[PDB]
RNA sequence: GAAAGAAUUAAAUUAAUAUAAUGGUAUAACUGUGCGAUAAUUGUAACACAAACGAGUGAAACAAGUACGUAAGUAUGGCA
RNA sequence: AUUGAAAAAAAUAAUAUAUAUUAUAUAUAUUAAUUAUAAAUUGAAAUAUGUUUAAUUGAAUAUAUUUUAGUAAUAGAUAAAAAUAUGUACAGUAAAAUUGUAAGGAAAACAAUAAUAACUUUCUC
């Protein structure tokens, strides 16, 4: 190679061009995954979902008239703090950081008709501390995974080396899916509805989690685990079952509203909040 | 050679898997192609109403909070500072659960406490 | 020391040709502790299935009700045999008796 | 030291050959190369017998 | 249509009745044959489906009956029982 | 049932096919596809179940709709907003769709694709801008026809050339391709595919052609030349096949000249841009305009300085590459052109 | 008023670069991916940088053949 | 072509046949496959003449042939876990820190953390 020098040159023209069309490869890649043309085809709405029916026909209005606060604005976010020009080393220096943190943080809008919270995502999270030393539980777990959701489980594979816990790099050490719509729906409901009622001693979620700016985590042991249907119906296939951590992703623009949200869709909480 | 454990996670995976599972492609005629764009579109522009019609209807509410809170606020600030006081620890009763797609034995209870 | 089954030469799912999963589900009803049916999918071929202890019978998710009975699996271990070994005694008078000790 | 040095030749009838390194068990080298003599890209071949190490074949039609 | 092969292999295990009479329920597909003719296409079945069409497959234990969604209230037009419409919402007038 | 109705509405809005018509409107799963010709793959062929009924009350739906836009559209004015409605209401029709997705775009049949109608217009400039449009911009960017000649483009018709008359065979010529000079020695047809609103009675075109690459020694650089020039072209909609049926003498300013390059003279490129004049007002029949003929310098062209000149506004362009071979001399000697230069081998 | 796009702006080269340190890198030189495994090929090499010599460094251009690319083109080993 | 059934069609592309051009183009025809590849007495299917059986039919037995089961991860142009360190084409953006989450603690794994004025398409008052 003569040369390692990127440089884009600029055009004449403001049409824009995607290459994608132009290249004759791929034919099949160049519909839309909902374009029934399309071997990704998946037919999405398949029935009525009675989560999301509850929500827009009740709970949307009820949250509206909660969170109404009159006369409110926008309380904005420590963001990047900007040199004065008192000096003229400060003329090309770079932004300081937020007072408090080295992350920027995000603005928060009074809650209207257009941004009421909502659930968005699910993500489970099965890391089997004891597959460092057998990889098979790794597949076991996936495969609890897609009995309990339906969806399909994503590997999870070791980054650090921690001697101390005999965690090595490079291995299969658990599963993650991730939910959306009707799926997430059915397993929020399957849980509130089967599992959480037939925990030993469940007093709900502590009122002082989830990260501050919306979204709320949970955990499940395996005793748990061994209440959804999946696995009672066929206990002999499960000899051990795993627990796993459970992170609902929502609309809230903090985390009480969203604590909220979720009490309505029969989430208990026990614990003192912020 | 492989260990009865061994086959019991093999077998796990085959669920796992897509091999010898997956039918063939769906390939439709032109005229049922065009019948299925015509279905899309229809129930997209459905929806895109649906979804409408409840964001008007919420624009609606929010109006006639912020009308009354005005009214209020003009009329006796006792009332309007109970009222705007803040719900932030709140939750919805647990018995106003989420509707099932056949009614229980006892539909209504008309005894509390 | 650690086991694991070897890997084989992963197929090549081409750019395109890569097809969505979608497993085998049932349009399966579910009973709840009342005579509510929820219908839902799964994997396993069992189109019936009914719950002896749910949401429906709890007493956190039902604060409101007097009365609610609970139960646990039957058949199954030495349940409720403290109570069918004796049958002298049975249910008020028990609670009379254990008025006071009369100790100090 | 580690890498031993191989003389590759010419598929065509041409005696022309290019030498390279390579490592001491790495597998049998074949590349095809402008040959003058014949004026277009051919293929080069080992010239000598090396004992090359031994890689399993790949579980390609399930075995077993 | 585009639904993947039931694999009863894993809920069914060998020799057990519960193999034995799902396998009753089921109909199996029909074979490919060399010296026959097959107008819709030769059979091209893995793991007892035919690739080509959807696969059906049939399956304190009384039955689940499931109650109906139309009340007494229903059908006697009561104006003031918290029955008339399960499905709507009610408003006090 | 306004879909159903064709007292005003162009015939075009609807499959000329009885036996696919009738397929795509059954009432019962008892016909065959039309498309599948073998009975065997019509046997072998299972339409989606519960197909028919479900799309009877899409239809319902979005016919409903469809007259609620008619209506609107008979009662507005301004030209743009009649068009747009119109747009709008016929572009889910079913038939139209059928039409445009399975019938030619660039040589159309009225009787299916009629581009007097605005939504097969709408349909039209969809399928263009979706390939052909981004082709046309990347070749003129890359072979930096744009900066050369026109300072940029701003594409607003489909402009397709082909050489029939040279060899006898049918192409339309990709954009940037490399043609022979025999392909290329005897004369271009255009075809310029308009997708916007236009007064068909008034507009007129022109089109150049010039190779901006011809070797000048004077100052060891290049310049323009004008190969082609056609004023005062009029099209239509459905009948826009430029060739010698459709113009007169009067209506060139620079007959043809073939391509011609020198040896080792380098690949030179050859662009077409389309204008079309101005449109004035408070005056009846198309504005024509007499060319500057002692003026026009046609080995020293400036292109820039002419449309300026004209108040000209590109509207399309294509492009294609010569170089030398042995075909040259008699092109040449055939169009009584000088014998050619020879230049190096090196640029030095 | 609302969705879905296209993206734009601020910040970032502190992570990463096969290997020290320095310079460079988001337009990426970093990372993922499809082909491919071809340029980790052949005969002339101007002209420069550096330079006592001997050596070293960048490389336009002509010719032969390859791989990738719709094309423009890129590749005479590795960001230096 | 046969095969449940009374003029023929008018697109991109792919395949088959053929011939125009010192032009990888045109005409007719059709619309296949797209997760596969040896080796299985033993699991499961579909195919005949007795059969019991009511024109059938049927369900069950016996054999000949064939089919399925070798059950194996990526389903995304994958994107900062580990694996291909040289070419080309397409595409993307890391890292720390903070807040949470079963075992989980300083340290394992997942999730969240800057701003939408302007421009489009769609829906709607
Ligand atoms: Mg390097
Ligand atoms: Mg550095
Ligand atoms: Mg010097
Ligand atoms: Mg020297
Ligand atoms: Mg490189």
């Amino acid at each position: 190679p003569k040369s390692a020098c990127s440089l884009v040159k600029p055009v004449h023209h403001l049409v824009k061009i995607d290459k994608s069309k132009l290249s004759p490869r791929f034919p099949e890649l160049k519909y839309d995954k909902s374009d029934i043309r399309s071997p990704g085809f998946k037919p999405k709405d398949t029935h009525a979902d009675r989560l999301n029916d509850h929500y827009l026909n009740t709970l949307q209005s009820d949250l509206l008239l909660i969170n109404y606060s009159h006369n409110a604005a926008v309380v904005k976010g420590l963001k990047q703090r900007a040199w004065s020009g008192d000096s003229p080393y400060h003329l090309n220096r770079p932004p300081k950081n937020p007072r408090g943190s080295k992350a920027q943080l995000p603005d928060i809008h009074p809650i209207k008709w257009s941004n009421i919270p909502g659930l968005e995502s699910v993500v489970i999270n099965c890391f089997v501390r004891e597959a460092r030393e057998n990889q098979l539980l790794a597949i076991t777990a996936a495969l609890q995974l897609q009995q309990i959701t339906g969806c399909k489980p994503h590997p999870i594979f070791s980054k650090n080396d921690v001697p101390t816990w005999k965690l090595r790099k490079g291995h299969q050490m658990g599963a993650k899916v991730e939910l959306k719509g009707k799926e997430m729906s059915q397993f929020l409901s399957t849980l509130t509805e089967i599992v959480l009622p037939r925990i030993r001693e469940y007093k709900g979620i502590s009122n002082q989690s989830g990260n501050r700016f919306g979204g709320i985590s949970f955990g499940l042991t395996a005793e748990d685990i061994k209440f959804f249907p999946e696995i009672d119906a066929n206990q002999d296939s499960w000899p051990k079952t795993f627990g796993m951590h459970i992170n609902i992703n929502t609309s809230a623009q903090l985390d009480y509203q969203a604590r909220t949200l979720l009490s309505g869709f029969q989430f208990p909480f026990f614990g003192e909040e912020k | 050679s492989l260990s009865p454990l061994a086959q019991r996670v093999v077998t796990q995976l085959s669920v796992m898997s897509a091999s010898r599972k997956q039918p063939k492609l769906l390939k439709l005629a032109r005229e049922d192609l065009i019948k299925h764009q015509t279905i899309e579109k229809c129930w997209s522009i459905y929806q895109q109403q649906q979804r409408e019609r409840r964001n008007l209807q919420l624009e609606l509410q929010y109006k006639s909070i912020e009308r009354s809170m005005n009214l209020l606020q003009e009329l006796s600030p006792r009332l309007f500072e109970a009222a705007n006081a803040s719900e932030k620890g709140k939750r919805f009763p647990m018995e106003m659960k989420v509707p099932t797609d056949f009614p229980p034995n006892t539909l209504w209870h008309y005894n509390f406490r | 020391t650690r086991i694991t089954l070897p890997r084989r030469p992963a197929k090549k799912i081409q750019l395109g040709k890569s097809r969505p999963a979608i497993y085998h589900q049932f349009n399966v009803k579910m009973e709840l502790s009342d005579g509510s049916v929820v219908i839902r999918r799964s994997q396993y071929p069992k189109g019936e299935i009914r719950l002896i202890q749910d949401q429906r019978n709890n007493p956190l998710w039902n604060p409101s009700r007097d009365d609610l009975v609970v139960v646990d699996a039957n058949s199954g271990g030495s349940l409720d045999r403290f109570n069918k070994r004796y049958s002298s005694l049975f249910s008020t008078v028990e609670l009379s008796e254990e008025n006071k000790k009369k100790t100090q | 030291s580690k890498n031993s040095v191989i003389k590759l030749l010419s598929t065509a009838a041409s005696g022309y050959s290019r030498y390279i390194s390579i490592k001491k068990g790495a597998p049998l080298v074949t590349q095809v190369r402008y040959d003058p003599v014949v004026k277009r890209h051919v293929l080069f071949k080992e010239a000598k017998k090396r004992k090359v190490a031994e890689r399993k074949p790949l579980d390609f039609l399930r075995t077993a | 249509r585009l639904m993947w092969t039931f694999p009863a292999y894993f809920y069914f295990k060998k020799g057990t009745v519960a193999e034995h009479k799902f396998l009753s329920l089921q109909k199996g597909p029909i074979s490919k044959k060399n010296g026959i003719w097959f107008p819709r296409g030769i059979p091209d079945i893995k793991h007892g489906r035919e690739r080509s069409t959807k696969q059906e497959v049939k399956l304190v234990n009384r039955p689940v009956i499931p109650n109906d969604r139309i009340t007494e209230a229903d059908r006697s037009n009561d104006m003031k029982s918290l029955e008339r419409q399960l499905s709507r919402t009610l408003y006090l007038l | 049932h306004i879909w159903s109705d064709f007292t005003t509405r162009p015939s075009s809005l609807s499959i000329q096919s009885s036996k696919v018509k009738n397929y795509l409107f059954q009432k019962k799963a008892s016909l065959d596809p039309p498309s599948i010709s073998r009975r065997s793959n019509r046997i072998k062929y299972s339409p989606p179940e519960h197909i028919d009924e479900i799309f009877r009350m899409s239809y319902d739906f979005l016919e409903q709709r469809s007259s609620k836009f008619y209506e609107l559209a008979n009662k507005t004015k301004n030209p743009l907003k009649k068009d747009a409605l119109l747009i709008k209401a016929e572009i889910n029709n079913p038939e139209v769709q059928y039409n445009f997705q399975f019938n030619n775009k660039l040589n159309n049949v009225k009787d299916i694709i009629d581009y007097d109608v605005p939504v097969y217009r709408h349909l039209g400039k969809q399928h263009w801008e979706s390939y052909g449009q981004m082709l046309l911009m990347q070749r003129l960017e890359t072979l930096a026809a744009i900066p050369d000649t026109l300072p940029t483009l701003v594409p607003r018709a489909e402009v397709n050339i082909k050489f029939p008359f040279s060899t006898g065979v049918n192409k339309w010529i990709e954009p940037g391709e490399f043609l022979s000079s025999n392909v290329t020695s005897m004369r271009p047809i255009f075809k310029i595919q308009e997708y916007e609103l236009v007064n068909v009675e008034k507009q007129l075109y022109t089109v150049l052609i010039v190779n901006p690459d011809v070797p000048d020694l004077s100052n060891d650089s290049f310049k323009t030349a004008l190969c082609y020039g056609l004023v005062n072209i009029n099209l239509t909609y459905n009948d826009n096949l430029i060739d010698p049926r459709k113009f007169h003498s009067s209506n060139i300013i620079a007959d043809y000249l073939p391509p011609v390059p020198e040896k080792n003279a380098g690949k030179q490129r050859f662009v077409v841009w389309v204008f079309r004049q101005p449109l004035i007002e408070d005056k009846q029949g198309p504005n024509m305009l007499e060319i500057d003929r002692k003026e026009l310098s046609r080995d020293d062209f400036d292109i820039r300085q002419f449309t300026k000149k004209y108040n000209l506004t590109a509207i399309g362009a294509h492009i294609w590459r010569s170089e030398w071979d042995a075909k040259v001399a008699a092109v040449r000697e055939k169009y009584g052109l000088p014998p050619g230069r020879v230049f190096s081998r090196v640029r030095r």
